[PDB]
């Protein structure tokens, strides 16, 4: 089963907040779907590659020739926070 | 207890390209902040990514010119990480299948040459910057999106020395295919550290650590150097052993801890989805194969074992491809060999040095630099003159000839000439000529400074006074006249 | 001639014709939209007002004989995560609640190239995650067929739209079977392309590699017609197949005489209920009197297209969701003070619990120590997945079986459900992990409800496809119904 500790660090991988009802809803959230997620453990997957790439194509490519960026006003415009022509965010 | 100190670097270049990685925007902008992006950069909602064909040309020439083995099979994969200058939350780099692999380039430390393997050099797409203002930070985007290229080395490293000399031969070799500047006081080169200690006999590690904040060659050799020593004492000491991430003071030359790693970043790695695959092909490898020049170790072979010079000279000539092309049409111009290699390592490097100016952005030319060697080499002008037409020819170009007459700097040697001067000082000071054979004075003295104004300061010191004892003393004679 | 029934196909005609101003189009389907959506709650923003300058435009060049265009004149609607520049796109989540793109999605560069008319964007479940279109932050869009029955997800609103004669084309997304699983329920036709078919630029990532969008009519040859608009390779998406044949009405009209259908037993299977069994088998009756040629083969990893795919789009997820921090765009959490809270809060606060879910999921599946036993694991099953299809296609030209398990259930039925919701997609997503090219029209009505007929064809092979759909529409079909609702 999983434990209190692993749904916390899921939690700050995906960067979510969680309180302590949602962390023992997870909990056993997580084996209900673990468990139907282990479906697939009854394929023979034995000398079989996985797909990464579903469309057999390669190369493709983009010639190095540069297009002016967008004014600054476009850049910010959907912006909560700014200032000084940059995104404004708790201290880094 | 005796030790082995292990040291691996992982070093990033910027690529000189037009336009970013995997966006269509400008790879090098302005100051004006987020005025350099798009959709793209700003990692809209539905955005894709465009590979740079530029870029991948240019990681497979700098692997190649590494030593590198080139995947046929290459493609790229998402490193996932939440971070202001990240906007897409993830970085797109390669995993499991750099584009290089395998290569290595030699050392010189002390004595012999040592071979330093070099795991990786793969692609990805630099972040963005973040400023302090208080208890805020601002984002500016404009980087984001760079083309990058990270190259680490097998963890070969014995020493901070050794560290310096690897460092400074990668940015050499790089430097040599152009696809980047690769100058660390500009950020187009960076490198982190990874050291660790191991007490001989046994395989058990002592604390290991990640060294941030190295901007320059001296601050790497001086960061590793100060790390070692503190790992030795925490190795004596029984201290705790751990991962750690410290940074570099440049303003005291030690290590702050900046966190105690506890476990792996896990950075859930994944193949791209929106990158199809790269099939590096034959005739696509040939064709960058043959964009590669003579590197540095090979063409210092050739300067020792072809044109005679010392180790030293052809480790000097050879540290950037453009010295190394200027020598070379130097010397095919006719200029003296040893001369020219002395010139470039010494008066050209340091003009370049004072003036913070590149080799191809003065006036310098193989041209007019053979032309001024071959007048100190003839005798025509010595190395006192030449200190004042070299900066002359660096700054404004022209010829040295030309330079050294047209400012009155030519000195007469010939005994030829020199005589005739001679001669028209004792004619025209027959009071002085007597004063000599009667020793009233400085006669000699006298005699020697009209030369020198006779001549313009031309005339050669040591030999004018010379002839002129000899010319004077042959005439203890005498006559009268009204 | 209130126009809001006609096909795409007769309203080009009319307009051509000059029977009808595009203005007057405009007006009937904004009429249409204030009298049934008022019930159905199929879109979310209009665009009324763009829409109406539009036409004025088509007005004019219909007038000086200028009428260039696949679509020239012709509404439609676009589900809100494919970006409209200018128009509120949303992906029905608080996160985009406002969210005014700067930018274009290829598609509707396409679409408005052919001179289309942008009516509005429409309901879907949020960011695409879902199987009934309920998890909405806006509103609950409900079947045309039975309002108390669900559309659908998560292309629900592009279905009912349709259905609820609003517009006479939509287009959705399908990753999962987003597209003909709604078609089924609203008992409309939805094809979801070939992977690569159709540009990704512009649509709003759910699972980047099972991700497409294609379109939903009330007929086959509509339907082809709007795929040959929106379909081509675009430099802004690396995936985009350069394929510049896009004639998918060419083979429209031809027999099937001799067409070799697959069948596969798992289709039929033990999740397929009883009525939806009846209705497919009819249907495979109905392509034997054409002339077809039905046989029995097997897929036999079909059971693991589910689990596959809700690991592999999960975890895709958790890294496609993870630019939404609200510092660019978006749900910003005013009362965060550190930037861990900023990214924690905005994300909490704007992702609604379905998509916290996944993105919860698909984080652990790609997490240290897990990555290969689900991930991975996940991608080699993928593989088999495809090649049980490759196999039949050695020997078949395409394969046919219900779109939907069931009929649409119950507003409020699975949504408090996460594991029932998702076996509704027991048929449809091992297309999307095979990357192939599917179309949903409806073979069958039970107790009211739309019952779906799915077509899944080679690689690129729409032209196939819109041939063997077409053939059985001429069958059965609901054409006659719509305007009855
Ligand atoms: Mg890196």
């Amino acid at each position: 089963k999983v434990t209190r500790e692993e749904v916390e660090h899921i939690a700050n991988l995906a960067r979510l907040q969680i309180s302590p009802e949602e962390t023992e809803e997870m909990a056993n959230t997580l084996e209900s779907i673990l468990d139907f997620a282990k479906q697939n453990d009854s394929a023979d997957t034995e000398g079989v590659e996985p797909t990464y790439h579903v469309l057999d194509l390669q190369n493709v490519l983009r010639e190095d020739k540069a297009i002016k960026g967008i004014p600054q006003e476009l850049a910010l415009k959907n912006a909560k926070e700014t200032e000084d022509g940059q995104f404004k965010v708790p201290t880094i | 207890m005796h030790f082995e100190t292990v040291i691996g670097l992982e070093v990033h270049v910027e690529l000189k390209t037009d336009s970013k990685m995997f966006s269509p925007s400008p790879a090098h902008f302005g100051a004006e902040p987020n005025s350099n992006t798009n959709v793209i950069d700003l990692a809209y909602p539905g955005v894709l990514p465009v590979v740079n064909k530029r870029a991948v040309d240019w990681a497979m020439r700098a692997a190649m010119a590494l030593n590198m083995e080139i995947a046929t099979e290459s493609k790229f994969d998402r490193k996932n990480y939440f971070y202001p200058d990240n906007p897409k939350a993830y970085q797109i780099s390669q995993f499991d299948q750099p584009i290089g692999e395998n290569g290595y380039i030699d050392i010189e430390v002390d004595g012999e040459t040592k071979r330093i393997g070099i795991t990786r050099l793969h692609m990805e797409e630099d972040a963005g910057k973040s400023t302090h203002k208080g208890e805020y930070s601002l984002v500016d985007l404009n980087r984001q999106g760079t083309p990058l290229i990270e190259i680490v080395s097998e963890p070969d490293i014995r020493s901070p020395k050794e560290a310096y000399a690897y460092l400074e031969k990668l940015r050499s070799i790089i430097q040599y295919t152009g696809v980047s500047d690769v100058k660390m006081e500009e950020g187009s080169l960076r490198c982190d550290a990874n050291i660790s200690l191991r007490p001989y006999g046994q395989e058990k590690f002592g604390t290991k650590a990640e060294l941030k904040n190295l901007n320059s060659f001296n601050y790497v050799r001086k960061g590793l150097e100060y790390e070692e020593k503190r790992q030795e004492e925490e190795l004596l000491n029984g201290g705790e052993i751990g991962q750690e991430t410290r940074r570099f003071d440049e303003s005291t030359g030690k290590t702050i801890l900046m966190r105690v790693k506890e476990g792996s970043d896990d950075y859930r790695y994944f193949p791209e989805p929106d990158i199809v695959p790269l099939y590096i092909d034959d005739a696509w490898k040939e064709r960058v194969r043959q964009t590669i020049p003579e590197l540095p170790d090979e063409r210092k072979a050739k300067y020792v074992n072809e044109l005679g010079l010392p180790a030293y000279d052809a480790h000097v000539l050879t540290l950037t491809k453009e010295m190394s092309d200027f020598f070379e049409s130097t010397i095919e111009h006719g200029a003296d060999v040893k001369l020219t290699s002395n010139w470039l390592m010494g008066g050209v490097n340091e003009y370049l040095n004072k003036n913070q100016v590149e080799l191809l952005d003065t006036k310098l030319t193989p041209e007019n630099l053979a032309g001024m060697i071959k007048l100190i080499e003839d005798g025509t002008m010595s190395s006192k003159i030449a200190k004042k037409v070299f900066p002359e020819l660096a700054a404004k170009g022209g010829n040295a000839k030309q330079i050294m007459e047209d400012n009155g700097l030519v000195q007469i040697s010939d005994e030829a000439t020199l005589l005739k001067f001679v001669n028209e000082a004792l004619d025209n000071n027959e009071q002085s000529v007597e004063d000599y054979k009667n020793g009233k004075g400085k006669a000699m003295g006298f005699l020697v400074g009209q030369i020198m104004k006779a001549s313009k300061g031309q005339a050669n010191p040591q030999l004018v006074n010379q002839l002129l004892k000899q010319e004077l003393d042959k005439r203890l004679e005498h006559h009268h006249h009204h | 001639m209130s126009i809001r029934y006609e096909s795409v196909e007769n309203l080009l005609t009319l307009i051509k014709d000059k029977k009808i101003k595009p203005s007057d189009v405009v007006k009937d389907i904004y009429d249409a939209i204030e009298e049934t959506d008022p019930t159905i709650k199929s879109f979310l923003a209009l665009d009324k007002e763009n829409a109406i300058k539009k036409a004025q435009e088509l007005d004019e060049l219909q007038a000086k004989d200028q009428m260039d265009g696949k679509l020239f004149g012709i509404p439609m609607g676009i589900k809100d995560n494919i970006i409209t520049n200018g128009l509120e796109t949303t992906c029905a989540s608080k996160m985009l609640e406002g969210f005014v793109p700067i930018y274009e999605s290829t598609v509707m560069e396409k679409l408005h190239k052919e001179n289309a008319v942008l009516i509005g964007k429409l309901n879907m479940d949020e960011f695409a995650m879902g199987g009934s279109t309920e998890t909405s932050y806006f509103k609950k869009t409900v079947n045309p067929f039975d309002h108390k029955a669900v559309p659908g997800g998560s292309s629900g609103g592009s279905a009912a739209a349709v259905a609820a004669g609003l517009v006479p084309l939509s287009l959705g997304s399908d990753t999962g079977g987003s597209i003909r699983q709604p078609a089924a329920y609203c008992g409309v036709v939805g094809m979801k392309p070939t992977y690569g078919r159709v540009s990704r630029f512009g649509l709003v990532a759910f699972a980047s590699s099972l991700d497409q969008i294609g379109p939903l009519t009330r007929n086959v040859k509509d339907n082809a017609i709007v795929l040959e608009a929106i379909s081509g390779a675009d430099v802004n998406d690396s995936t985009s197949a350069p394929v510049d044949d896009v004639d998918f009405t060419s083979e429209i009209g031809k027999d099937i005489k001799g067409l070799k259908v697959a069948l596969p037993k798992e289709y039929l299977g033990e999740g397929v209920a009883d009525d939806v069994k009846e209705a497919v088998q009819n249907a495979v009756e109905t392509l034997k009197s054409l002339g077809a040629v039905v046989e029995e083969v097997s897929l036999p990893n079909t059971k693991f297209g589910i689990p596959s795919y809700y690991v592999i789009a999960s975890s895709e997820a958790s890294s496609n969701l993870s630019r939404f921090d609200g510092i660019r765009y978006g749900y910003h959490s005013k009362e965060a003070h550190s930037l861990e809270e900023l990214y924690k809060m905005s994300r909490s606060e704007g992702f609604g619990k379905e998509v916290k879910r996944r993105i919860f999921l698909g984080t652990f599946a790609l997490s240290s120590g897990y990555y290969d036993a689900y991930y991975k694991k996940s991608q080699k099953v993928r593989t088999l997945i495809k090649n049980d299809f490759d196999k039949v296609f050695e020997n078949y030209d395409v394969v046919v079986g219900p779109t939907a398990p069931t009929t649409a259930f119950n507003l409020g039925e699975e949504i408090d459900d996460p594991l029932t919701m998702y076996a509704n997609d027991l048929l449809t997503t091992p297309v999307n992990l095979a990357g192939l090219p599917g179309i949903s029209v409806p073979c069958g009505q039970s107790n009211g409800r739309p019952i779906g007929l799915q077509f899944i064809g080679k690689p690129f092979d729409e032209k196939t496809l819109y041939r063997v759909a077409y053939q059985y529409e001429t069958q059965y079909n609901l054409h006659d119904v719509y305007e009855k609702l």
